[PDB]
């Protein structure tokens, strides 16, 4: 496996040992049905990859100095122009929505159409140009799934903190480091009831 | 043939007031009688009867 | 057959339709059915 | 330019193209399993109920990948409702 | 506050309801001599009324234009604004006694089951054993849960008679 | 000897008793039981019977238009709809005395007439009708439609035009056609009336059959629609200064989203009603293009139902094996239809009081009250039929081996769970809802009103605040403008929805108090109990420890004898028979709450309801007793007024209601033996012995008397209330 | 006429027979019970549907079943 979610626990037999990232965490037994287990496994990796990209982009737009993750689709409403790295991109929400649709309509359908249930989550080939898989792939898969579970949770954190703290991820961090005990989920108003 | 006299058997007959319920085998006619296992019940059916002859397959110790 | 709509009932229509429907018409229906209901097979 | 043609044409084109090369195979696969396996054959026989029986003109298209007229009037119909929802949305809302 | 419900302490109608209700008893006191039991009684009703029509307001009972105290059910509203004494707190009180009565009953039923003729201990109740099981229901919640986490509170589905489908 | 009356039932035809005549009328439209019945013939007969019902509906509508035109005050009422009273028809009673002839001359007539409470006037005005000709033309048109359907009943029953069972079992297509054509093309078609006739007529401009092909509905024309600039049709809406039927304040919009209600009419705007039908029509047509037909692209319903099985196996085989169950059972389908129609019948009443959809509808209080009560009662009877036919499905058309593990078969598995849990909720609602009414009554009697328990309906008040109600002061969603939802709609219907919802002179989200809390929970008790009765009968329709062979005994059987203690009322027909009473009790409470909440609203004494409703004594003295004062005085030893018919009906209702009791309290036996004595007397009586009965006189059947008493009981509850609801609302 | 059917669940008690008010049931010989008897319903043309026999059937459920159906002068018990 990769460890135990609750040191001491056992079982999750329905979760096979080879599954990349098996820490045994399935309390509500959502993976018992073999079919559902297949879909859930593929979806997790798909979610991880998207989540990792999002977290990096959410922090990057702020780290480099071009804005925040939330105030980015503001131009399409305020009435401005797109701006990647400052460079004004010559498009409009309408043309972007259409470009996205066809682009995702083809790539996603292509991935879904592929029926291997092992190459639908790990295609490799053109998707592995530097061929990093050679020599050992399980550890990289674990890092991919583990780093992704960190990103999926982080991406939720950014939205939650913006919803309650109403601050950008990087800015909210500084607030915590600033006065740790006085700038937490607790001292916010929405998180805790009392 | 049949559960031992006195043995409590779970009734398996669907239309039996004592279905899923247990009863003591008063006797089991060792002839070819269709339903040979006479089973007695502390509870009584709506009619008031507290016993009934069930077939060997209708009883499970 | 006057004014605009040419099918506006006459003022005596109520003094005929109401009597017929409720006294004459029903009697025919009850009697006709009575015979059918008792009709032998 | 940006007249109804721009919005209607784009919508129609995108949906038809996405339904002629992207979802077309999935569309065919879904049609099969649905009508042949779980669903059986209808219109057993008898009566002038041949109306419910499948036509034929629909099953006559040289178009590669078998893009039938119904498919062209299907994805195209979806496209003519995007061209008119995008233009209409910009009209007011 | 809450739903336009003014506090009875600030409810004018509530005050009028007092004035007019004590006047209606101070007009029935006049037609009686100062010492008669009739009059001692009507003076107690006036005192009891003047105490109740104040115990209520002091309890912060919000009342509408009618001047009649209203109750808040939402736990969040009742707790956040100190209206827990109404409905909220009373709710658990009944639940505890309710479960106490039910638990003690099942304890007795399951003891007489088995015992000789269980049907004759339901008509002629065994008051001794019935009196040894009443206090056992004091900690019913503790015992009831211990039975859920042991599969003994309910019966197996293959031992309960069911009507033909 | 054998008779011919019961052609379908030879047993009844050979019956020597009179029961053959009674049952012959009952078992008449139960073809599934008729001697020599095939599934295809059954469907063909039902299909034709449907045409017959459609002929009656159109013929019924034509008659109303005809009598409103020939004997009505439409043009006069249209001129002054807030003073003139709509006239339904004339009273030609050859028994009326002169004071009756005088008192019933009202609403502007030259003879005794009947004011209408159906509200057809307000509706026909809003849709464009202005003269009596419009009514005559419509009546003739609908009459022709009725004639066409009548011929169709004949055509579809004559060889070569009789649909095969396969056509009757063609669901995918039927649903597609009905959703796109029957529902969609009939909504866009309606938008076409509104945009072209109703809206212009409301703005004072005759666009009838004489000039419709030449009158532009919108000044710009179809140009904006073609250019995509659809907004042009939502510019220049009718101003608040607009007067219905007049160019005063008239605008130019054809489709908009203003929300709220027209100021003068106090009813939803026509343009907002035009765009509604246009929007829904588009959805219906697109939804129609879903199921598979004879072309290819499409969804096979069977596949969808079978592909929906919970992977956890909690729902067993899920909906697999259900398509045939619904397609091959005409009771399952009828039950779903009655359930759907019933529920929507209630939405019409709950959404037509709050949002008057017709001009000057709110002004007419008597119409509003008589329309709510009509639909709410009709809805209740429909719901009883839903469960009723559902129980018939369980016995007449359920295959326990095909439905094995499907969601339908795993329902009887936990039948006790469903029934018992419905018992606990009913008891909880009953013990408490009543206890807090008696408690308040005791406090009222002991002059301690402050001590009475008045729980606040905070949960409902928050749903009201969410919609924008501010009285409560919760500042939630629409109540808070700085919100997202509030800001988003601020440029659409929001500006109006609030103005209307925050006006206490109408019925949009009326202020609720602790009195409403108790009655609402009482309504829930009726909903749960009535449901429990029907559900218990449906689940135990073909099974029960007392009668394990109920399916073998059919649906309507008196009892299984005095054996096993008592089998009286054990048939699933008797769960219906009993549920009817609870249904009437439930609807009774709902239609009494409407009337009082609103009578107090209309009289201006809202505090009357806000206080008397808390205790039950207030409901009787302040509502039933106080309002009945006028109705009962329709005819007194000093004279009679126009409310005489309602007073006569009010008493008539009590008579029919009480008569129903005898058939329910008394049972078949005392009457049977009594009939035996009567038979003896007649045979012995001279001069009368000559005349004799062709059918042997017998007492009413055990099940028969149950329905006869229930019909009397129901008819009473309806006439007695209809009298009150109309004579108390009109009297003021 | 009502339909009376005797199921194999008969013990030949003859109680249903000694209970019929219109001689509709009789006891015929059989081999599936130790009483070597099984009630038959020869004359269901005289059945009134009283269901007295069922009230006299001691076997689980009911070995004798009266399905009230068509009604005649005899079935309705009419002396008119
Ligand atoms: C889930 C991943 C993701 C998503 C959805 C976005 C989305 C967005 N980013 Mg971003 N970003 C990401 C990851 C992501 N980013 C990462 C990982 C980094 C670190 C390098 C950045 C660094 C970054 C910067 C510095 C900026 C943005 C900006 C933006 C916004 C402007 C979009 C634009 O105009 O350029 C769209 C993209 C292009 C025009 C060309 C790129 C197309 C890709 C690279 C081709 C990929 C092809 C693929 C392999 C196969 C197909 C936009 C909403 C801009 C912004 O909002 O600031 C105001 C901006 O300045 N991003
Ligand atoms: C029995 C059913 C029931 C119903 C119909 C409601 C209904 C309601 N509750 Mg509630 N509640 C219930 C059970 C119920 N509750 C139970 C069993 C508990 C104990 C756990 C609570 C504890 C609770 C709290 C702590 C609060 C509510 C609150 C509310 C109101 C708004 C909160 C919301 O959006 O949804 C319902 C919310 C819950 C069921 C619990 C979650 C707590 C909510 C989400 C926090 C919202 C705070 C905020 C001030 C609410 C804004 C309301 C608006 C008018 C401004 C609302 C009318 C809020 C309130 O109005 O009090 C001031 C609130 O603070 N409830
Ligand atoms: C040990 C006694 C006992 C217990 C534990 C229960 C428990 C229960 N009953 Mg029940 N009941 C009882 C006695 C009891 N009942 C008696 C004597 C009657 C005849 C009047 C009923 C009639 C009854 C009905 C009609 C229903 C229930 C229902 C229920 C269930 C719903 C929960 C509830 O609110 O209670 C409900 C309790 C009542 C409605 C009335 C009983 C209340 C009495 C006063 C409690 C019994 C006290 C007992 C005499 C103490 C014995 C002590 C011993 C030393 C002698 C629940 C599990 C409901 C159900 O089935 O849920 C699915 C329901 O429909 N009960
Ligand atoms: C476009 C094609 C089309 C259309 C328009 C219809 C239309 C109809 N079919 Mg049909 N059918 C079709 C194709 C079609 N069918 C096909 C292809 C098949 C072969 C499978 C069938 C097989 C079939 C059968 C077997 C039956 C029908 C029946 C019916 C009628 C239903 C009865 C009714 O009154 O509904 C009317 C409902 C609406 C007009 C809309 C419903 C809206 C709800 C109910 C209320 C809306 C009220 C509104 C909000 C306010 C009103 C205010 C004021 C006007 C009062 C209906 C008129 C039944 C019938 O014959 O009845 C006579 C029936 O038995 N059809
Ligand atoms: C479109 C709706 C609809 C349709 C097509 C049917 C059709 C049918 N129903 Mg039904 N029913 C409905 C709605 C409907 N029902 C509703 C809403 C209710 C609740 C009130 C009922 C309650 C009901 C019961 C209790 C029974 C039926 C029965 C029947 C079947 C034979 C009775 C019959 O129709 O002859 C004619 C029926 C009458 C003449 C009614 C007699 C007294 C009425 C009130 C007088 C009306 C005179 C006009 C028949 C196939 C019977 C059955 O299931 O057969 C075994 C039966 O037991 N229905
Ligand atoms: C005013 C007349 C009336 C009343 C009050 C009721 C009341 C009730 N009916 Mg009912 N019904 C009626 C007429 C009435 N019915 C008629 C005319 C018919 C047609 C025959 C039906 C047919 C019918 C059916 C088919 C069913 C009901 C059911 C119910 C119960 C629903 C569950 C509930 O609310 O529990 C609430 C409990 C109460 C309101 C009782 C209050 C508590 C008592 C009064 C206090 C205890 C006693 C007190 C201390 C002192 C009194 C006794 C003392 C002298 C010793 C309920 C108690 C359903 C049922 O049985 O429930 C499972 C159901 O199946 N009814
Ligand atoms: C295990 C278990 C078992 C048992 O049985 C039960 C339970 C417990 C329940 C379970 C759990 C589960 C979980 C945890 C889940 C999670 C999920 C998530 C969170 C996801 C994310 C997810 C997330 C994600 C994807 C993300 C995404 C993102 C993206 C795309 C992008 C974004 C962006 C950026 C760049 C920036 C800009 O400016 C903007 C934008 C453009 C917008
Ligand atoms: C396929 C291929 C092939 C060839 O051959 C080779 C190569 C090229 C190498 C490959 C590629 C790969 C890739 C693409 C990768 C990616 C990665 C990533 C991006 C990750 C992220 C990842 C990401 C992540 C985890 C995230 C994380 C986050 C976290 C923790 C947290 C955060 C935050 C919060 C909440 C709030 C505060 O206030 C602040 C902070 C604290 C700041
Ligand atoms: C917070 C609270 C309320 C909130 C209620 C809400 C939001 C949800 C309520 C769910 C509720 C009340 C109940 C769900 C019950 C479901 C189950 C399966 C429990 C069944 C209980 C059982 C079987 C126990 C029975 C008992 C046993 C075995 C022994 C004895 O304990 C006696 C007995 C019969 C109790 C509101 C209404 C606002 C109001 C304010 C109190
Ligand atoms: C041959 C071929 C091809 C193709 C071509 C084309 C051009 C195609 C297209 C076709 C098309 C072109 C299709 C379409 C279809 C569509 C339809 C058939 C429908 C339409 C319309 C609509 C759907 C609308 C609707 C509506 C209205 C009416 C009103 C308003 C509202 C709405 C909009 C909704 C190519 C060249 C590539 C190459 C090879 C050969
Ligand atoms: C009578 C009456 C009624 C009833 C109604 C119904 C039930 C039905 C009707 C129906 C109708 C009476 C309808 C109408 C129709 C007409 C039309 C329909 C025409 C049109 C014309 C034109 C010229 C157009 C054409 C077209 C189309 C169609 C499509 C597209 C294209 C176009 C536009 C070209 C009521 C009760 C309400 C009341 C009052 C009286
Ligand atoms: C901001 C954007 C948010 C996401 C927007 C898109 C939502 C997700 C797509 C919805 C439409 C999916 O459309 C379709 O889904 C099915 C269901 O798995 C996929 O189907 C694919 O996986 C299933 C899994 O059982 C296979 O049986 C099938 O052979 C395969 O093609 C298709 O590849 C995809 O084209
Ligand atoms: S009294 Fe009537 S309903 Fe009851 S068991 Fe006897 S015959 Fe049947
Ligand atoms: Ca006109």
């Amino acid at each position: 496996r990769a460890g135990n979610w609750l040191p001491g626990s056992d079982a999750p037999a329905w979760l096979p040992d080879d599954l990349p990232g098996n820490y045994g965490f399935d309390p509500l037994g959502l993976c018992k049905d073999p079919a559902s287990l297949k879909r859930f496994t593929e979806s997790e990796v798909i979610h991880c990859r998207w989540a990792m990209l999002g977290a990096a982009g959410c922090l990057g737009v702020e780290a480099l100095g071009f804005g925040n993750w939330y105030d980015a689709p503001l131009w399409a409403i305020n009435g401005g122009s797109p701006t990647w790295f400052g460079i004004s991109v010559p498009f409009d929400l309408n043309t972007l929505l259409a470009v996205e649709f066809v682009a995702m309509a083809a790539a996603e359908s292509r991935r879904g159409d592929e029926t291997d249930a092992a190459k639908r989550i790990y295609p490799g080939g053109a998707f592995d140009p530097l061929n990093f898989a050679k020599g050992d792939i399980e550890t990289l898969k674990l890092k991919e799934i583990k780093n992704g579970r960190l990103a999926m949770m982080a991406c939720l954190g950014f939205v939650a903190q913006h919803a309650a703290t109403g601050k950008t991820p990087l800015q909210a961090l500084g607030d915590h480091i600033g006065n740790p005990w006085g700038s937490n989920f607790a001292t916010n108003g929405v998180s805790l009831p009392f | 043939v049949g559960p031992k006299r006195g043995s409590q058997v779970k009734i398996l007959r669907p239309e039996s007031y004592w279905y899923n319920q247990t009863g003591k085998v008063v006797s089991v006619d060792q002839s070819g009688i269709l339903y040979p296992v006479v089973v007695r019940f502390e509870t009584q059916n709506y009619a008031g009867v507290t016993t009934n002859n069930f077939a060997l397959d209708e009883v499970q110790p | 057959a006057a004014g605009s709509y040419p099918f506006v009932p006459p003022s005596w229509a109520p003094s005929v339709f109401v009597p017929l429907t409720g006294l004459v018409l029903p009697a025919i229906a009850m009697a006709t059915l009575f015979v059918y209901i008792e009709k032998d097979n | 330019g940006l007249e109804p043609y721009l919005q209607v044409c784009a919508g129609t084109a995108t949906m038809l193209a996405v339904g002629r090369f992207a979802f077309l195979p999935l569309h065919r696969r879904d049609l099969e399993r649905s009508a042949a396996t779980a669903g059986p054959k209808t219109t057993g026989s008898t009566y002038f109920d041949s109306l419910q029986q499948e036509a034929s003109f629909i099953t006559s298209t040289n178009d590669p990948a078998g893009f039938t007229l119904i498919d062209t009037m299907a994805w195209g119909a979806l496209g003519h409702a995007l061209g008119f929802a995008f233009l209409a949305a910009s009209s007011l809302q | 506050d809450i739903a336009g419900l003014t506090p009875c302490s600030e409810s004018a109608a509530y005050a009028k309801r007092l004035k007019n209700e004590v006047k209606g008893l101070n007009k029935r006191l006049k037609n009686y001599e100062a010492d008669s039991a009739p009059a001692i009684a009507l003076k107690a009703t006036i005192e009891r009324t003047q105490n109740r029509f104040a115990n209520y307001a002091k309890a912060g009972l919000l009342c509408g234009a009618d001047g009649l105290p209203h109750l808040i059910s939402d736990p969040g509203l009742a707790l956040k604004y100190g209206h827990a004494g109404e409905v909220f707190i009373p709710t658990f009180g009944f639940l505890y006694v309710a479960g106490w009565i039910g638990y003690v009953g099942r304890l007795y039923l399951n003891m007489v089951k088995g015992e000789a003729k269980p049907t004759e201990k339901e008509i002629i109740i065994d008051v001794p054993a019935a009196l040894r099981l009443t206090w056992q229901g004091a900690t019913w919640p503790v015992q009831v849960v211990a039975e859920l986490r042991a599969n003994t509170l309910t019966e197996k589905a293959e031992n309960i008679t069911i009507s033909p489908r | 000897a054998t008779k011919l009356f019961p052609k379908f039932s030879q047993g009844l035809a050979q019956d020597p008793t009179t029961r053959r005549i009674w049952f012959g009328l009952a078992v008449a439209h139960d073809f599934e039981s008729h001697d020599g019945m095939t599934e295809e013939n059954l469907y063909q007969k039902i299909f034709a019977s449907h045409f017959g019902q459609l002929a009656i509906i159109f013929l019924w509508t034509s008659g109303n238009l005809f009598h409103v035109a020939w004997q009505g005050n439409f043009e006069q009422w249209g001129a002054d709809p807030i003073h003139v009273r709509p006239i339904a028809h004339a009273i030609w009673d050859p028994h009326f005395g002169q004071p009756a002839v005088e008192a019933f001359t009202r609403g502007g007539a030259s003879g005794p007439v009947n004011i209408s409470t159906s509200g057809v006037y307000q509706w026909w005005y809003t849709i464009g009708m202005r003269t009596n000709q419009d009514l005559y033309v419509g009546s003739v048109f609908l009459a022709l439609v009725s004639a066409i359907f009548l011929f169709a009943s004949w055509l579809h029953l004559q060889p070569s035009f009789t649909p095969s069972l396969s056509w009757f079992k063609d669901a995918e297509s039927r649903l597609n056609h009905h959703l796109s054509g029957l529902f969609g093309v009939s909504s866009l078609a309606w938008t076409g009336h509104l945009v072209h006739v109703a809206i212009p007529e409301s703005r004072g401009k005759h666009v009838g059959w004489d000039n419709f092909l030449t009158q532009l509905p919108h000044p710009q024309g179809l140009t904006p629609f073609w250019t995509g600039n659809w907004a042009a049709y939502a510019q220049n809406p009718d101003s608040a200064s607009h007067v219905f039927g007049t160019s005063d304040g008239a605008g130019e919009a054809i489709l908009t989203f203003l929300g709220g209600f027209h100021p003068q009419t106090q009813s939803l705007w026509l343009t907002d009603m035009a765009h509604h039908h246009l929007a829904i029509a588009v959805i219906f047509i697109v939804a129609g293009h879903m199921y598979r037909t004879n072309f290819g692209i499409g969804h096979r319903m069977s596949a969808i139902l079978d592909a929906h099985v919970a992977p956890s196996g909690r729902l067993g085989a899920g909906h697999k094996g259900l398509f045939e169950t619904v397609n091959n059972s005409l009771h399952f389908q009828l039950g779903l239809a009655l359930a759907s129609v019933g529920t929507i019948c209630s939405l019409v009443a709950q959404h037509m009081y709050s949002l008057p959809p017709y001009a000057f509808l709110a002004n007419d209080f008597t119409t509003q009250a008589s329309l709510y009560t009509h639909h709410q009662y009709i809805a209740g009877f429909i719901m009883c039929g839903a469960f009723a036919h559902g129980a018939i499905f369980w016995i007449r058309d359920y295959d326990p081996e095909q439905n094995k593990g499907n969601v339908l078969a795993r329902m009887l598995d936990h039948k006790e769970a469903i029934i018992s849990h419905l018992s606990w909720v009913s008891l909880f609602l009953g013990f408490h809802t009543l206890g807090l009414y008696v408690h308040n009554d005791v406090m009222q009697a002991f002059g301690t009103p402050e001590k009475q328990i008045l729980i606040e309906p905070v949960f409902a008040q928050w749903i009201q605040a969410a919609h924008g109600k501010a009285f409560y002061g919760f500042d939630l969603l629409l109540s808070s403008s700085s919100s997202s939802a509030a800001s988003a709609s601020q440029t659409l219907w929001l500006p109006g929805w609030l103005d209307a919802i925050n006006n206490n002179q109408n019925s949009l989200f009326l202020t609720i108090g602790p009195g409403d809390f108790l009655v609402h929970h009482a309504i829930a008790l009726g909903l749960h109990t009535t449901t429990l009765i029907l559900v218990k009968g449906a689940l135990d329709a073909r099974g029960s420890k007392l009668m394990p062979d109920k399916k073998d005994f059919g649906y309507s059987f008196p009892c299984d004898g005095p054996g096993r203690g008592g089998t009286c009322d054990i048939s699933a027909y008797d769960a219906f028979y009993l549920a009817v009473f609870w249904m009437l009790n439930t609807i009774g409470w709902v239609t009494f709450y409407f009337h009082w909440k609103h009578l107090t609203l209309w009289q201006g004494n809202v505090s009357q309801f806000d206080e008397s409703s808390t205790y039950l004594m207030g409901w009787l003295r302040d509502y039933l007793w106080l309002n009945s004062s006028q109705l009962i005085n329709g005819y007194n030893p000093f004279g009679m007024n126009s409310l005489s018919v309602w007073a006569w009906i009010f008493l008539f209702g009590h008579l029919v209601y009480a008569t129903g009791f005898m058939f329910l309290i008394s049972w078949r036996g005392y009457w049977q033996e009594l009939i035996e004595t009567l038979v003896w007397a007649h045979e012995k009586t001279p001069l009368a012995n000559l005349v004799y009965w062709k059918d042997k006189p017998v007492a009413l059947s055990i099940v028969q008397a149950r329905l006869v008493g229930l019909t009397h009981f129901s008819v009473g509850y309806v006439f007695t209330y209809a009298a009150f609801l109309i004579a108390s609302t009109s009297g003021k | 006429s009502h339909i009376v059917k005797i199921y194999d669940t008969c013990i030949g008690c003859t109680q249903c027979v000694r209970a019929c008010p219109l001689d509709v049931l009789e006891m015929v010989p059989w081999n599936g019970c130790k009483a070597n008897q099984m009630a038959s319903a020869p004359r269901t043309e005289d059945c009134v549907g009283c269901k007295r026999c069922e009230t006299a059937c001691p076997t689980d459920f009911l070995s004798v079943r009266v399905y009230l159906g068509s009604e005649s002068t005899r079935s309705m018990g009419l002396s008119y």
